[PDB]
RNA sequence: GGCCAGAACCAGCCCUACUGCAUUAUCCUGUCGGGGAUCAAAAUCCGGCGGGCAACGAAGUGCAAGAAGGGUCUUGGUGAAAUGAGCGGAGUAUUUGAGCUGCGCACGGCGGCCGCACGCACUGGUUUCUUCUCCGUGAUGCUCCAUGUUGGCGA
RNA sequence: AUGAUUAGAGGGACCUAUUCUCAAACUUUAAAUGUGCAAACAAACCGUGCCUUAGCCAACUGCAAGGCCGGAAAGAAAAGAAUUAGAGGCACCAAGUGGGCCUUCUUCGGUAAGCGGAGCAGGCGAUGCGGAAUGAACCGCUUAGGGAUAUGUGGCGUCAAAACUUAUGGGCUCAUUCUCGAUACGUGAAAAGGGUUGGUGGAUUCCACCGGCCCCGAAAAUGGAUGACGCUUAAGCCCAAUUAGUGAUUGCCCAUUAUUCCUUUGGUAAGGGCGGAAACAAAGGAGAAAGUGUAGCCCUUCCGAUGUAGAUGUGGCCUGGAGGUUAGGACGAAGCUUAUGGCGUGAGCCUAAGAUGGACCGGCCUCUAGUGCAGAUCUUGGUUGGCGUA
């Protein structure tokens, strides 16, 4: 025997395979393991992990996002040189607050209706990733994008809302019951706001 | 068969430093069966004797002394044990060997034989050939009579491995089963 | 070469850590002929204390 | 480089020796270490000291 | 049952002997910066700002410097993990400690080496190790022997 | 019936199985909520200034990088 | 024959047989003096002195670095990649120890004069004796399975 | 110092110097083991470098704080001057537990307890295997299923593998109804005393004293227990060997351990191949899937493999119905029977034979549920030993 004191602790669970029962995602999976194997690019390596990734943490992104990080990019940037292709593995959404976005490059999984249109009027084209896969094949020239995670309700719901420091939702239907006692000084106590770590 | 126990002589000294420059140079006898003892050994007596630890302390020699050839000698062993009930008892016995290492191994044996003794709870002082006009005790000077002579009586005269039987005839050497 | 791991090895060389690092702890098979007392120290009479160059007598036993 | 290592040492014993001088042996500088006792009821600190000589199985080596 | 603030500092929280008195002048004179290494040392002679006996003999790093206070952090394990506490004390209660001393120490003779080599000066010495062996010319070589004395003396009356 | 109280016998062992996790680096989640309101105050007044000095030392960068 | 059994070889493992370097001095030997003991001796023992290798297989002391008979029903094979000091070609040599030698330099005494036990550099000189040394095979095989010998039994 | 305490000595008591003894709730002093911090990459150092501030200072080019601009960085020398089967961080959702017990050191209460209560750490619980005859917890070792080799603890007179009763080893020991001894944990003892053979110190063989082994002290109820027999030139005790003063440093026997070989299975797994290479009929063959998972695309390589409560996975097994798709059946469906074979680690599947049966039904993908039995003083039916008995 050997002494492998709780060796099963160094075991990570990481997806290696796909859950997703969507044909097409496999075809792109398919085509995107043969690049990550036979290229050396760290962008076809990136993209084919989160292909296998759950849709929860494949976020989405809204095309203002990639408007305002494309213009950062930009300025910096030889106007010489074109414009990097964003590539966001996930989807683009449209949004009503950027009614005037430059022509851009994106590709994605897939673009809301509102989304492509909008990007095409601006000017810009959408890409499938088997495009991009013959156009970029170890991804020259790409601005890899991922999508907001961190807004979402699950995430604002997550921890005891009781605790010091703590200002997470609590699960309950009706908002005027939960605001008594343990949230104002004047019924018994109130939770702390702040609690140094 | 050979005795057990070597004769070794272990050379150390305390590791020089800014407080013992020149530390002195300590030469021990003693009796072991191997040389890791007799420095293990060594180092006891420079602890309780010098406060000379041994994780400051150096081995500047530790070599096996050669016994002499082979004479039917009068030894005399200086041997101390401890004992938990008596404490400290020194003794001074006799012995007939050939050696030094013999003497002090045979009583290393008697030690544990009569008195229970055991190997680590043993200081051998000082062993000795002597003449045989100073031996003291009758049972080690009658061996150096001039006209020194017995039988050998009730002998039990095993055979040889090879020949040796399990069944045989009462009267021949014819073996049975073998 | 093997003859570099055996003197970096055997001298302390500057690449002691680097050469034992890079190999498997050795595995050993039960020294053939058997052991003394593995519960007490080799001063005793056992097996487990240091035993200073006896340990090669050990080892040949074992490998 | 051994061979000559040796007879040197042979040769300042012998100078040594010749003057009724001593020739303190250089420490040793490596040590081989096996373990030779199984894995049941080995207490927190030892446990670990044996996980970072890498020793962690019994007749398992290291220098 | 009792578990009091102060519970089982008897020995803890009492001057050392012949060492009473209040705390010196030099105390009130050294000067706590945030960041600075300090040890939380108890002053049983003040009674005020005195640290909890958990953070006696503690070191940690100071947060906040208040005009008579200290905010220092100190790491403390619970359960399976270290909090990282922020304790409020009078400025009698804290010592600057020494943590650092060796590896300040350190940088220094690094930066002096390298103005040293930058200047072409002349490098000090190598220290040598101890344990290389070497010839030993003996002054006074004794045997080492037990006696009889040693056994005869000790023995008490 | 009468029955064992308390013991301490398992729980550095449980402690030790997650392993006892070491501290927060100090240069993480070090809020200034709480120290002395003065040196805050003042610190507030500097950090607003260098926002604004970061923030026209990125227009005047982008202005030079421009002009080649 | 895809079954039983026996001998051969091969590859890999596993047991052989064969042992060199250092060390010994509290030691070995001769002779003086003593001391011993019995009819007298010799011996056991202690101090000197002169010599030293106890050298049988010296010693049960430290470390060993010695390539290649018998086991495999404890493995797989019979050349369907024999990668080799082992196969096939060439040469009778190179070079690695052991020797006894050169110059310093290290290394030991007494403070540069000695020595030097074969240390380092010149990969020194010599070779007195001891070794064998040098070339060679991709997969145009992605994988798996298929090749000997002698009887017994099986017509 | 504070408290407790015996006795004398010096100036009935007091004092003065100490002396007999000592404390969980006394202490001057003070370990071992411990316990915080540090040991150069968001840090630190250097420049009296710049900017900023309602901060400090009588002001400041000084101090504080945040930045910016640079320089230097054995990336941590040398002195015993670390090591790692050494990727750090961050979350989310849940189970079972919430009667413990044993041992080692430390212990508190108790005369004590296989008692009660704590500290540290290993265990059993949840775990077998090897060993102590036997034993949850002791010793060894911890576990995929197989071989070889070698060990551990423990052994080597028979039981019982091993000295077919080893040595060319030294001593000691005699014991009569309780059996001397061979009882680690532990499972048969004291105060006290006396055969043999050891020691120390004196006297002229004996005096005292101290060990070893043995003996006495040593009385319970079914017949009985070094495990049994037995053993005494031990097969007992202490010591020490490995074929023995020869010429060197592994006698031997047993593991679910170690080493190694073969096979399985699973990885936080690691690598290759996958653009058919060229040709090639019958009187070298076949395969080669871009793949979590299958009869796993194929090949190579390494490491791990036990487990109660519990969690999770499975081109995992099985049953009644439904949507599909493929079949079968009077030349015999379902059901039922089996020394009835084959396949699968297994749940099971499939064939054969009925000298069975008489009319329905298998496979595969998906859907669905009243879907799997050995036990509940389980429900219903039947049977059954007791019993040719009372
Ligand atoms: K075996
Ligand atoms: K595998
Ligand atoms: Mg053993
Ligand atoms: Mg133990
Ligand atoms: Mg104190
Ligand atoms: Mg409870
Ligand atoms: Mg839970
Ligand atoms: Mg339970
Ligand atoms: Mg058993
Ligand atoms: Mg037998
Ligand atoms: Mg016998
Ligand atoms: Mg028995
Ligand atoms: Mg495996
Ligand atoms: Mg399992
Ligand atoms: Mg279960
Ligand atoms: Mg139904
Ligand atoms: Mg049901
Ligand atoms: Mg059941
Ligand atoms: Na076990
Ligand atoms: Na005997
Ligand atoms: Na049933």
């Amino acid at each position: 025997g050997v002494d492998l004191t709780g060796i099963s602790k160094k075991s990570r669970v990481i997806r290696h395979h796909t859950y997703s029962t969507n044909p097409y995602i496999k075809l792109l999976i398919k085509l995107y393991k043969f690049l990550a194997k036979r290229t050396s690019s760290g962008f076809n390596k990136v993209v084919y992990q989160r292909l296998i990734k759950s849709r929860s943490n494949r976020a989405p992104i809204s095309l203002s996002r990639i408007a305002v990080v494309m213009k950062r990019k930009a300025v910096f940037t030889a106007k010489s040189k074109a414009a990097p292709i964003a590539v966001v593995v996930g989807d683009v959404l449209d949004d009503v607050r950027m009614a005037r976005i430059p022509a851009m490059r994106v590709c994605a999984l897939r673009f809301s209706k509102s989304a492509r249109q909008s990007i095409v009027a601006a000017g810009g084209e959408c890409l499938t990733f088997d495009q991009l896969a013959m156009i970029a094949p170890t991804g020259k020239n790409t601005y890899l994008l991922r999508g907001r995670k961190s807004g979402r309700e699950s995430v604002r719901h997550f921890g005891a809302s009781g605790v010091p420091g703590s200002h997470s939702k609590p699960y309950a239907t009706n908002r005027g019951k939960e605001t008594k006692r343990g949230r104002r000084t004047g019924r018994s106590y109130k939770r702390k706001a702040f609690r140094h770590v | 068969v050979k005795p057990h126990l070597r004769h070794y002589q272990v050379v150390g000294r305390e590791s020089p430093s800014e407080k013992n420059p020149e530390p002195t140079v300590y030469k021990f006898e003693v009796f072991a069966p191997n040389f890791v003892v007799a420095k293990s050994r060594f180092w006891r007596m420079m602890r309780v004797k010098n406060k000379v630890k041994a994780t400051h302390g150096d081995v500047l020699s530790c070599k096996v002394v050669k016994d002499a050839k082979l004479v039917a000698r009068n030894y005399l062993v200086d041997i101390a044990y401890y004992s938990q009930r008596c404490g400290y008892t020194r003794m001074v016995k006799e012995f007939r060997d050939v050696s030094k290492t013999g003497a002090v191994s045979q009583a290393y044996h008697d030690l544990a034989s009569r008195h229970r003794a055991r190997y680590h709870n043993i200081e051998v002082l000082n062993v000795k050939s002597i003449p045989d006009h100073e031996v003291k005790h009758l049972s080690i000077a009658q061996y150096h009579a001039p006209n020194l002579s017995f039988p050998l009586l009730q002998r039990r005269t095993k055979a040889t491995r090879k020949d040796r039987a399990i069944f045989v005839k009462k009267n021949t050497k014819r073996a049975v089963v073998a | 070469c093997a003859e570099d791991m055996v003197n970096q090895i055997y001298t302390c060389g500057k690449h002691f850590r680097t050469v034992t690092h890079g190999m498997w702890p050795f595995k050993l098979a039960p020294p053939a002929g058997g052991m003394r007392q593995k519960r007490r120290h080799f001063v005793e009479g056992g097996d487990y204390g240091n035993r200073d160059t006896l340990i090669n007598r050990f080892l040949a036993r074992m490998i | 480089e051994y061979r000559g290592a040796e007879k040197k040492l042979v040769t300042l014993r012998r100078q040594a020796a010749s003057h009724g001088n001593y020739y303190l042996e250089a420490k040793p500088k490596v040590a081989v270490v096996t373990r030779i006792r199984g894995i049941a009821k080995v207490n927190p600190k030892q446990r670990k000291i044996l996980q970072l000589l890498r020793l962690r199985q019994i007749f398992n080596t290291v220098f | 049952h009792s578990y009091g603030y102060k519970s089982g500092t008897r020995h803890l929280f009492a001057k050392k002997f012949r060492k009473h008195g209040v705390p010196s002048v030099s105390t009130i004179l050294t000067n706590i910066k945030v960041g600075d290494y300090v040890d939380v040392v108890a002053d049983s002679a003040v009674r005020e700002g005195m640290p909890h006996k958990y953070y006696h003999g503690r070191t940690g790093i100071v947060w906040n410097v208040t005009p008579r206070g200290v905010g220092v952090i100190i790491n403390k394990p619970v359960r399976t993990r270290t909090l990282r506490k922020r304790i409020c004390v009078r400025f009698e209660h804290v010592r600057k400690s020494r943590c650092q001393e060796a590896f300040k120490a350190k940088e220094h003779q690094f930066q002096a080496y390298l103005a040293a080599k930058k200047a072409g000066k002349a490098l000090p010495p190598l220290q040598k190790s101890s344990r290389l062996g070497g010839i030993v010319r003996p002054k006074n070589v004794e045997v080492l022997a037990r006696r009889v004395a040693d056994y005869e003396a000790m023995v008490p009356y | 019936a009468k029955s064992k109280n308390h013991t301490n016998h398992n729980q550095s062992s449980k402690n030790h199985r997650n392993g006892i996790k070491g501290p927060v680096p100090l240069h993480l989640h070090n809020s200034k909520r709480g120290s002395w309101l003065p040196a805050l105050v003042n610190a507030r007044r500097v950090r607003k200034h260098n926002q604004k000095a970061a923030l026209k030392k990125r227009r005047e960068r982008i202005a030079a990088f421009a002009a080649k």
